[PDB]
């Protein structure tokens, strides 16, 4: 198979497929409410900028290299995204995989508006992003720790990038859910995802499909996700306080 | 929009790793292991001619092309 | 400049780390947190942070002794670790960094593959251990064997068993029963300066600036595994008869670690 | 790195040799260099020398499921390879539209001649069979690769020997060497193939032509040709424009060679099997030439191993034991657990808030 | 003392000028750096509001600044460096450069043989001119006094020593020369 | 610098002597050297009333 | 590219209502859709919406149904990025845009209610329909989304699928076995296929069908995903700058009105073409 | 709104809606050309063994002993003294890569550039720093061609007063075989713009000038009087082009004006421009017979 | 199966030296600088070329005496009967670039564009019968749309042998039939081979018979594809003028 990596098995079903244990029922909540977050930034000794954010089940890795040699006048914004093998249901390929680069590509345009890249002439930055685990919303988790680690490595932005993510139900009567994990997400017919500048008031990225064809439930789907982003900030926003106080006072 | 308290895997990845007496004998360093230069000035404090300074105020001066 | 530099704080005894020149750095381990494996370990060594996570899955045994079920380790270094690691295949590296762990595997014999067939010649069991480094600061083969064997510790299977008219799977996630582990091979390293000096536990810095490396690998028994020299300057029987007296004693101590944080559940 | 450049003064004399039929080492038009084979000593493995050429063959085999569809044969892969030592130029990669024009040439002449018999390597259908896979590799470069590597792809697959099996109602069983006697191969026909060079636009022409040779010339002519009279492969290639007249000349060439060519091969193999068959001693070993400067050989030795237990008992005794502090393990909460000269507090809280 | 986040109200185009780091919209002066809220009050009023981190990791050079570089290779009409300091601080990875045979002295000059000016394996200081092409990505220059090969190394590894503005002599084994010495 | 006929002597000195049809030959084309031109000086103006060269 | 000045009078001109071509601020135009052009496949379009080029084919061949549902088919879409499009899409370079591409189809189409699933399949966790849709980059010139989301709305319009009437019993023939009739088929309902619109923002105007010079003077754009009936299937926003809420308000309104009449008009002409048949013959390629 | 969908008809072969006949030669590649004592190839033809034998598809033109083939398509090629536009594709530190459809690219050297300020102030290695700022990537310039080099390649200069770096308007690019050789290459057109026919194939289309070299930015809004202008201009220059149509001064004046009657949109139709087409042909033919 | 009857007749219909019905065209795309169009038999094939240009990349692979001839080759996944989808690192894609490159380095007059590449690019949109020959008159026929000189006009055809006869412009069913299949590149006025190429066995004194039987079907393809080129430019001296 692969000649760059140890081969085992030619083929493996996970017990999954087998597993006699029915699907559960997920349950009942209210739909105006944040999963606690807690953010920290500075991780990594070695990486120019680092922060590592983790709600609920969520659990994203993210480092930023400095610029490197190599619209230009203007620098280029590499992006490379890529989950653990270890994490949801099943195992993934190591090479990689379709999915992977429509979200780094959803990562490369929405990071792009907000650093001012007409201050690097010839240059270029690279943002690695790793997911240890899976427990919902991962594109609004690749996005707040991107934007997190960037500001603390030391780049000039014009502003930070707060995502969130939504659901629809399944149900007779569907409604918008916000912050959904696995057990929400599975179930639902629908996701959305809005990527909200908080002072700027102007939205980054948008990406959502479903079974939703109603441009009303759109509408209010979208504007709660702007009020998601818009009360997600404050906890970033003492986050690098305490990161930069803590870097200051190491000299 | 409430922040929340560490856990575990979180509070053991974000460690930072800053004579007395003698132990772990064996790996010491004493146990595992004429100079006439006739050194010339030490520097050379350019107090002389440095020629690019030379040929600017030399030609600038002088001014006659003759 | 780079050479006379640090044999400053050699000939003091004291390297810039703040260390006595024979000691190893902090050693701090967690091991059950990732839920959406089998089985999985963070180790942290003073920097040199790696994690490893283990799925298990069915499939066909090989057609020369269907008795066996496959173990397959794998070491990755990501670009975001270090800064010296580029984009794209496997590197040198981490190739390196995997056929040693697999050497260690099976030369090692912790476990049997013989314990994990449900059927012979139909269903075996396979465990897939994946590592991934989160930062590269120097002494990658001891971390990330010991977060492989602290992994190791704690992967838990289910019952499964198989009908006969039926002849399908049917998978008893209730009673999950543990893994058997014979031996507990730990490893140390060291860096030999220019001809004579050697060094524990060493860093990136003085891994770029050494002429060689030893690693030696130790069971419960005081028995061998491998013995792992890429080459360089040179060495004699004594100084290796030197090295495998502090390595006794640095498996007793791991030993000692592995044997409490498993017991305190 | 490239290769050294070609000068003008040599293409000049190439040039002028040839106007006037003698070439460099001596060899008139129609000729050979001079051929050279040497067995291994287990079956299937040969090296071949064309002149100065280097060919490394070997064959082998495996049992494997076949396919779906074609439920009553035996597949055949094939892998040609250039070897870095080759040549200055050949590189991992960087050399990729030479080997595609050598794998198709191979494969289309091994392949399509319907030579190798693959009706016989079964033993079920729908189950096991046996997958053959040749391999060739070049080990130096000095002008046609093709021709040597179709002697080499041949002798290799007519001194192959397979493993031998016992199928008798629904049940299987495999022998080895000792239990059963290994079996040979057959091989309908012999495809040889025979390169042709032009020159200065197909107004001469020169047989099995070198690397020199090879870098004054317009164009090569293939023709692939088994023995009796039947052609098996022809390839036109490189910058030539060809009339008529001359493919049938070629094709006569052709013919006379790989006649000669089958006269050779058949009596090396006859020689090799009477060697094999007498009692006496073969292998790569013993083909080394002794009354040449460049070869030395030397029989067993006891070196003297009688003192190694003095001395590994002395180092084992002579050295210091292991020392005493033993270090204390930490339990903060389970989970979790710390050694080494360990932190201050129990754990950080509220330090920034 | 307080920190900034790259966006947040600071002063009014009225209560201030933007200074280094910054940028304004609106009439308003908005951060676009996290490091520190510094007010350069110096002489007029009307403080020149900036803020700096002050922990520089990498810095990317301009058309006129001070580097510390490291020679790779040599040739007849340029010579390949490697920056390595801008100006006084360490930088974490190494650009590449280029010196034609103009840049050497003050004067643009004939003659200026690259040969004997800056042997491979010392450490010179330079100053950057331009962006670049993509086949010579900086182009310093030394055309001044106080630039030049500041500390030389000699053949078997022992440090060297200025002797004058063109020569310079080994300690050891008293041998000449030849470098473009800058002044201390 | 001498652009005389059979005399051609540093073609892209400063300061270049020449005969006349230089100077018209030059101007006939661009050259590129107009342009950095600050002075240009006749020494023999009185062929005016030559009958085959004024 | 294009310069500074040329796009200072570009962006100038469409906050005037005006446009290099001549038309306005919502102007579309027209195409030259058709169908039945490739013999070898079952289904066939080629849109020409102006310098782009498309051509697209359907083929449905037996397959096994997935393990979540047994009663289903699925869809397999792969757009190519033919290298005669473009010098620079030579070998590899192509294969990024074909999988974005790709990847949006497969986000368009993944849903319950698409066109069916209950038909496509025979006999259940056995058997089951499978519909290869193959795009083929011909040209590129602008405005690559709809003139592709359409040629797979037409060319899903013109499917065959032949009738199997196989019984499955094990006492009787359980292998397939056709009607052996060369000429019986059956159609697919395709009325509510969604389609995409795509609007360009210049200055503070939003554009449809927006030229590469148009679409290499702005910033942003939005995509949108609606069938005939109005409803919408797939939101995503595409570009390098920022967008502002107000301007998605605005922009779904035109994105419902375009998405009708589309949808509207793509009937009628489909209908036309069809209300004659096997005569006006077939002209493609020559 | 409609969104017209329509449906391809197919294509009347022969050009019989005229109907002509032609006198010339035409030959293919592979024909042998006139094979008589003496005569000299020109471009589009070969030798081989005592024939001259055409290399391209095209008409034979002679010119008192030439043999030459005209093809009907081909890129451009430079000839001193040649009105040229093009577009700036590379910044070196010496020089700039200008794109003019041809084999190669073209070489816009330093030396030969009216630098700002206009007049004899200095010329030195101080304005080659900034030479590489103005002259950015992308930009349009009009110059002429200077020179020939050794393997094909262009030299062209800007040193004039009505050469020099381009503003606002629109570009058409078309094959360089449709543009009449004149003496003058600039116009004035009396419509409310003006027009620059480049003779490798580009079309600069941009407005008066109001009274009286890229100085200027003059980066203000253009009245709307003018660019329906330049849209009548760019849709009459697309329908002459395509057909066969010859630019040049007085067709797309004549087109111009038989445009008026309806709207500048519309013009897009397959019909609609063979109802122009025909009626500036019979125009041209009732005026120049 | 009976790929020859007693009666002389094929399985499509027509006898031993009988060629398909051919349908070019020329100038069918507008951005590209050439283009062409044929269906030989029930093959349809395209072609387009790009004008000699700058060398893409730039990085130092030019030839300071003649030019650099790029050719390609892909296929439909709905080219035939089964979808048989390939990735774009296929081994016969390059072996069919490689021989169109080869047999378009020897027709182009080249040496007249030092430092320059011509891209060429062919797209099979339904593969039936000889593929090869397909290929080299369409890239032929858009070469010539874009104007570059040529030695002459290549045209290729293919042909077999069975039952002691020699056949013409096989197709799919008798190809794969193990048979001597062959086939040329003729250049007509000088009669010259530009490629040749062989598979399965044959004996020696029938390929005389084969080759010259491929040599007249690929002269009888050069009429056919004369006429169109002369109606072609007859058109255009008529449009222009």
């Amino acid at each position: 198979g692969d000649h760059r990596r140890i081969r085992g098995p030619e083929e493996s079903q996970p017990p999954q497929l087998y597993a006699a244990d029915e699907e559960e029922a997920p349950g009942t909540r209210d739909p105006t409410r944040l999963r606690p977050v807690y953010a920290r930034a500075g991780l990594l000794s070695q990486a120019k900028g680092s922060a590592y954010l983790e709600a609920g089940g969520t659990k994203v890795l993210c480092a930023v290299s400095g610029p490197r040699q190599a619209a230009a006048l203007r620098g280029r914004l590499l992006c490379d995204f890529r989950r653990a093998p270890f994490a949801g249901r099943r195992r993934r390929a190591p090479p990689g995989g379709c999915e992977e680069r429509e979200l780094a590509l959803a990562l490369q345009e929405a990071l792009e508006p907000a650093v001012r890249l007409g201050r690097y002439p010839r240059a270029q930055l690279e943002v690695s992003a790793l997911l240890l685990e899976d427990g919902g919303s991962a594109l609004a988790a690749a996005l707040t720790a991107a934007a997190l680690a960037l500001a603390d490595a030391g780049v000039e932005m014009y502003d930070l990038v707060v995502g969130c993510g939504l659901s629809l139900a399944p149900g007779p009567a569907p409604t918008w859910l916000l912050d959904p994990t696995r057990l929400e997400e599975e179930r639902a017919a629908a996701g959305l995802t809005v990527a909200l500048m908080p002072v700027l008031n102007q939205v980054a990225g948008l990406l959502g499909s479903g079974e939703g064809g109603l441009t009303e439930s759109w509408a209010e789907a979208v504007r709660l996700g702007l009020e998601g982003c818009q009360r997600l900030y404050p906890v970033l926003q003492q986050s690098l306080v305490r990161a930069a106080r803590r870097r200051g006072a190491a000299a | 929009a409430l922040a929340a308290r560490p856990s575990a895997f979180a509070s053991t990845l974000c460690l930072r790793y800053p004579r007395t007496l003698d132990l772990y004998k064996t790996f010491l360093y004493s146990r595992q292991v004429e100079i006439s230069p006739l050194v010339a000035i030490t520097p050379f404090d350019f107090k002389s001619a440095s020629p690019d300074d030379i040929v600017k105020a030399n030609q600038k001066k002088a001014f006659t092309r003759e | 400049e780079p050479l006379e530099y640090y044999r400053r704080f050699l000939k003091e005894n004291c390297r810039p780390d703040g260390r006595e020149l024979g000691e190893f750095r902090t050693t701090t381990v967690n091991i059950g947190s990732i839920s959406t494996a089998d089985g999985s370990a963070l180790v942290k060594l003073g920097n040199t942070t790696v994690i490893c996570g283990v799925k298990a899955e069915f499939a066909a045994p090989s057609t020369d002794a269907p008795d066996k079920g496959y173990v397959v380790p794998n070491v990755d270094l990501p670009p975001l670790c270090s800064s010296r690691f580029r984009s794209g295949p496997p590197g040198e590296e981490a190739q390196v960094a995997s056929q040693f762990i697999a050497d260690v595997i099976e030369n090692s014999q912790i476990i049997q593959k013989e314990d994990l067939c449900i059927s012979p010649g139909k269903l075996v069991w396979v465990l897939y251990c994946d590592l991934i480094c989160l930062d590269y600061d120097g002494n990658i083969l001891d971390a990330c064997t010991f977060a492989l064997l602290a992994a190791l510790k704690n992967v838990q299977l289910p019952e499964v068993t198989i009908n006969e008219e039926t002849a399908l799977a049917e998978v008893n996630l209730k009673k999950k029963s543990y893994l058997n582990i014979r031996t507990h091979p730990v490893a140390t390293s060291f860096a030999v300066f220019d001809d004579t000096l050697l060094i524990v536990d060493p860093t990136g810095e003085e891994e770029h600036l050494a002429t060689g490396t030893l690693t030696i690998v130790m069971d419960e028994e005081g028995k061998l595994c491998c013995l792992h020299k890429p080459g360089g300057s040179g060495l004699t029987g004594a100084k290796l008869q030197d090295c495998m007296s502090r390595a006794v004693t640095r498996h007793k101590e791991v030993k000692k670690l592995m044997d409490e944080v498993i017991k305190s559940m | 790195m490239k290769e050294t450049p070609l000068s003008n003064c040599e293409r000049r004399f190439l040039l002028r040799a040839i106007e006037e039929k003698k070439r460099l080492d001596g060899r008139q038009t129609y000729d050979y260099r001079n051929i050279r084979i040497s067995f291994g000593t287990d079956y299937g493995c040969c090296i071949v020398e064309l002149g100065k050429t280097r060919v490394l063959g070997q064959v082998s085999c495996e049992l494997v499921s076949p396919k779906l569809n074609r439920a009553t044969e035996g597949i055949l892969f094939f892998n040609l390879e250039l070897s870095q030592m080759a040549a200055p130029a050949f590189e991992p990669g960087r050399q990729s539209d030479l080997l595609v024009k050598l794998n198709r040439l191979m494969e289309r002449c091994l392949r399509n001649s319907k030579c190798i018999d693959t009706e016989s390597l079964c033993v079920v259908a729908g189950e096991k069979v046996w997958q053959i896979r040749v391999d060739l590799h070049l080990l130096n470069h000095d002008g046609n690769i093709i021709d040597a590597a179709s002697i080499a792809a041949i002798v290799a697959l007519c001194h192959f020997r397979r493993p031998d099996v016992s199928v008798q109602g629904d049940e299987v069983t495999l022998y080895t060497p000792e239990e059963r006697d290994p079996v040979p191969l057959s091989i309908h026909h012999m495809p040889i193939c025979v390169s042709f060079a032009f020159f200065q636009q197909g107004t001469y022409l020169l047989v099995d032509p070198n690397e020199r040779e090879e870098r004054v010339m317009d164009g090569l002519l293939v023709i692939a040709m088994n023995k009796h009279r039947e052609i098996c492969t022809i390839q036109s290639s490189g910058g030539i424009m060809l009339l008529k007249d001359q493919v049938l000349r070629c094709s006569k060439i052709a013919g006379v060679k790989v006649a000669e060519i089958t006269e050779l091969i058949l009596k090396a193999l006859e020689n090799d099997q009477k060697v094999r068959k007498e009692g006496g001693k073969f292998g790569f070993a013993e083909s080394i030439a002794n009354q040449r400067i460049t070869a030395f050989k030397m029989e067993k030795a006891p070196i003297d191993t009688s003192d190694v237990e003095e001395k590994a008992e002395e180092i084992i005794a002579e050295a210091e034991p292991p020392s005493e502090v033993v270090s204390t393990p930490v339990l903060w909460t389970p989970g979790t657990a710390q050694i080494g000269e360990g932190v201050e507090n129990s754990w950080g809280d509220l330090e920034d808030s | 003392v307080r920190y900034c986040i790259p966006g947040e109200r600071l002063c009014n185009l009225e209560e201030g000028s933007p200074g280094s780091g910054t940028y304004t919209r609106h009439g308003y002066i908005f951060s676009s750096l996290a490091g520190c809220l510094m007010k350069s009050s110096e002489n007029g009023a009307l403080p020149v509001v900036s803020v700096v981190r002050e922990t520089e990791s990498q810095l990317l050079p301009d058309v006129g600044a001070i580097v510390t570089c490291k020679v790779s290779s040599i040739n007849s009409r340029f010579a390949k460096v490697h920056i390595l300091y801008v100006g006084s601080m360490p930088l974490k990875n190494s650009f590449r450069g280029t010196i034609r045979k103009e840049d050497v002295r003050a004067t643009e000059k004939d003659k200026v043989e690259i040969y004997k000016s800056f042997r491979p394996g010392d450490i010179v200081l330079a100053k950057v001119i331009s962006l670049g092409d993509a086949q010579s990505n900086y182009l310093l220059t030394t055309a001044e006094n106080e630039l030049g090969v500041v500390v030389a190394h000699s053949e078997s590894g022992i440090q060297m020593v200025p002797i004058s503005w063109c020569e310079m002599q080994c300690p050891k084994t008293h041998t000449k020369e030849f470098r473009k010495v800058a002044r201390v | 610098g001498l652009l005389t006929g059979d005399v051609q002597l540093h073609p892209e000195a400063s300061c270049l002597i020449m005969t006349t049809e230089i100077l018209r030959s030059m101007l006939y084309s661009g050259s590129d050297v107009i342009r950095d031109l600050e002075w240009v000086i006749f020494d023999e103006v009185h062929y005016i009333n030559d009958v085959e060269r004024g | 590219t294009l310069s500074e000045a040329e796009k200072v009078y570009i962006v100038h001109g469409v906050q005037e209502d005006l446009r290099v071509d001549g038309r306005g601020c919502e102007d579309y135009r027209c195409v030259e859709v058709e169908t039945d052009v490739v013999s070898n496949t079952s289904g066939s379009a080629r849109v020409k919406l102006g310098h782009t080029d498309i051509l697209v084919g359907v083929k449905a061949e037996m397959g096994t149904p997935k393990l979540e549902k047994p009663n289903e088919g699925y869809l397999e879409f792969f757009v190519d990025c033919s290298a005669s499009a473009t010098p620079e899409f030579e070998g590899r370079g192509g294969d990024d845009l074909g999988t974005e591409i790709a990847n949006t189809l497969y986000r368009i189409f993944n849903n319950k209610s698409s066109v069916d699933l209950k038909t496509l399949c025979i006999s259940p966790r056995e058997h089951c329909w499978v519909l290869y849709v193959d795009v083929l980059l011909l040209e590129c010139g602008g405005n690559l989304f709809d003139a592709i989301s359409i040629a797979v709305k037409a060319a899903l319009f013109n499917t065959r699928i032949p009738r199997v009437r196989v019984l499955e019993d094990e006492e009787g023939s359980k292998d397939i076995e056709l009607s052996d009739d060369p000429y019986d088929c059956i159609r697919l309902s395709v009325e509510n296929v969604p389609c995409i619109v795509t609007l360009c923002k210049i200055g503070y105007r939003h554009v449809v069908d927006a030229t590469l010079q148009e679409e290499a003077c702005s910033l942003a754009s939005l995509l949108v995903s609606v069938t005939s009936k109005g409803v919408v299937t797939c939101m995503r926003k595409v570009g390098k700058g920022s967008l502002d809420p107000e301007s998605i308000f605005e922009m779904m309104e035109t994105g419902k009105r375009v998405g009708k009449v589309l949808h509207a008009s793509l009937q009628s002409v489909v209908h036309k073409e069809e209300s004659l048949g096997p005569k006006r013959q077939k002209v493609g390629f020559l | 709104m409609a969104m017209e969908m329509r449906l391809p008809v197919a294509r009347k072969p022969l050009s019989e809606r005229l109907g002509r006949d032609t006198k010339k030669h035409l030959v293919v590649p592979g024909d042998t050309i006139t094979t008589d004592t003496g005569f000299m190839r020109g471009h589009g033809t070969y030798m081989g063994e005592e024939k001259l034998i055409a290399s391209v598809a095209g008409s034979v033109e002679r010119v008192n002993k030439l043999i030459c083939v005209k093809a009907l398509k081909t890129r451009y090629i430079g000839e001193v003294g040649d009105i040229v536009v093009g577009r700036i594709t590379e910044v070196q530190q010496k020089r700039w890569k200008v794109e003019t459809n041809s084999r190669l690219d073209s070489v816009l050297l330093l030396s030969s550039m009216n630098l700002p300020g206009g007049e004899l102030r200095r010329r030195s290695a101080e304005d080659e720093l900034a030479m590489r700022g103005f002259l950015q990537e992308g930009d349009l310039i009009s110059a002429e061609v200077q020179a020939v080099f050794s393997d094909g390649a262009v030299s062209l200069h800007t040193r004039s007063l009505k050469y020099g770096k381009l503003g606002q308007g629109v570009l058409v690019q078309v094959s360089p075989s449709l543009v009449k050789r004149q003496k003058t290459h600039f116009h004035d057109l009396p419509c409310g713009a003006s027009v620059i026919l480049g003779n490798n194939g580009f079309i600069w289309i941009y407005p008066t000038p109001e009274h009286k070299g890229g100085f200027i930015a003059n980066l203000e809004p253009v009245s709307l009087a003018d660019r329906e202008v330049i849209s009548r201009l760019r849709n009459c220059i697309i329908s002459l082009v395509t057909q066969r149509m010859m630019l040049y001064d007085t067709s797309i004046l004549y087109c111009y004006e038989a445009s008026l009657p309806h709207q500048i949109k519309d013009i897009l139709k397959p019909e609609i421009m063979e109802e122009i087409v025909m009626e500036t042909r019979q125009r041209l033919l009732e005026q120049e017979g | 199966l009976e790929l020859l009857s007693d009666q002389g007749y094929r399985v499509d219909g027509r006898r031993a030296g009988e060629l398909r019905k051919i349908q070019a065209r020329m100038g069918v795309f507008a951005q590209a600088d050439g283009s062409a169009y044929i269906e030989q038999g029930n093959t349809k094939a395209l072609a387009v070329v790009y004008g000699p240009h700058e060398i893409r990349g730039s990085r130092a692979r030019a030839l300071p005496d003649r030019a650099l001839v790029n050719c390609q080759y892909s296929s439909a996944t709905f080219s035939t009967g089964e979808r048989k989808r390939r990735p774009h690192g296929d081994r016969k894609s390059c072996e069919m670039g490689l021989q169109l490159r080869q047999t378009f380095e020897a027709a182009i007059l080249t040496q007249l564009h030092p430092r320059s590449q011509i891209d060429i690019y062919v797209q099979v949109l339904q593969a039936d019968g000889g593929t090869y020959a397909a290929c080299v008159n369409a890239a032929t026929l858009a070469v010539l749309d874009a104007g570059i000189p040529m030695r002459d006009f290549v045209c290729a055809c293919s042909a077999g042998f069975v039952d002691g006869t020699a056949l013409a412009d096989l197709s799919h069913v008798e190809e794969a039939a193990g048979g001597p299949q062959l086939a040329l590149a003729l250049l007509p006025a000088s009669g010259q081979i530009a490629l040749l190429e062989m598979d399965a066995r044959l004996h020696e004194d029938h390929l005389e018979r084969v080759l010259e039987a491929a040599a007249q079907a690929a002269r009888d393809v050069h009429t056919l594809l004369d006429r169109v080129v002369r109606q072609h430019v007859r058109e255009a001296s008529i449009l222009l003028g």
